[PDB]
């Protein structure tokens, strides 16, 4: 999971 | 927005759609190319091809279970492109590149047409 | 194999599937959550959820146009998860995290359950 | 396009  | 994103989600979705295709689950159309028949999901075909997007947004053609392609279309070129739609992988070879480019131009798959033009220019 | 790969293909496919959902094109099921109704594509639901995969591979349920979820399921939690299925983006907030995790456990969306558990553990 |  990432900060888009 | 303040959303988080799962990097592998789109790839995992496409992998599962290809698993459904391989098992013939919820396929709703057969694409006829000369004597050859290919089963697929209308939504995936539309998502990948400008030609299928136009066909299946048409109020009459959206309900057809069989679509016949132009007799000039090569079944091998179509098979390679259908595989690309469901995997992101293109089996581009010296012996098939002309048939692949012609099929991609007909199907309106702009990114495939672009890589075929570049590979032909190099040779 | 000797294939080449188009990096953005899976993401572009998912973006187009979400465009079809937003325009209600080729949606083939309605998911009922309490009073709320959500239109979707069976194949995308199966590709994202262990629960929908089980439902639509069943020889009788595969033909249903309406699926009613357990009354304990929160419509907002379902809406956030349906949005994630079609975008890879999860709108996870302090006020919705418990409803999102419970809905993801019911829908069998393992990666969402994992990030909810981690975010709860941190707080 | 890449070599996967
Ligand atoms: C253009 N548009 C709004 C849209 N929405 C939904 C879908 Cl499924 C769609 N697909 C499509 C249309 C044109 C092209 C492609 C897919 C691939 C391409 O090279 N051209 N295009
Ligand atoms: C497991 N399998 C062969 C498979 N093939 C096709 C599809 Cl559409 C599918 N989807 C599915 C099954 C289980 C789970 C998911 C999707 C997401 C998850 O967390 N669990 N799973
Ligand atoms: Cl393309
Ligand atoms: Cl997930």
């Amino acid at each position: 999971w990432v900060i888009p | 927005d303040s959303c988080i994103q799962f990097t592998r989600h789109a790839s995992d979705v496409l992998l599962n759609l290809n698993r459904l295709r391989s098992r013939d689950i919820l396929t709703d159309v057969v694409i006829v190319v000369s004597r050859e028949q290919f089963r697929a999901h209308k939504t995936v075909l539309m998502a990948c091809s400008g030609l299928f997007y136009s066909i299946f947004t048409d109020q009459l053609k959206c309900n057809l279970s069989v679509i016949n392609l132009d007799p000039e279309i090569n079944p091998e070129g179509f098979c390679i492109l259908l595989d690309f739609m469901y995997t992101s992988r293109l089996n581009l070879r010296e012996g098939n590149i002309m048939a692949v480019m012609a099929t991609a131009m007909y199907l309106q798959m702009e990114h495939v047409v672009d890589t075929c033009r570049k590979f032909i220019k190099a040779s």
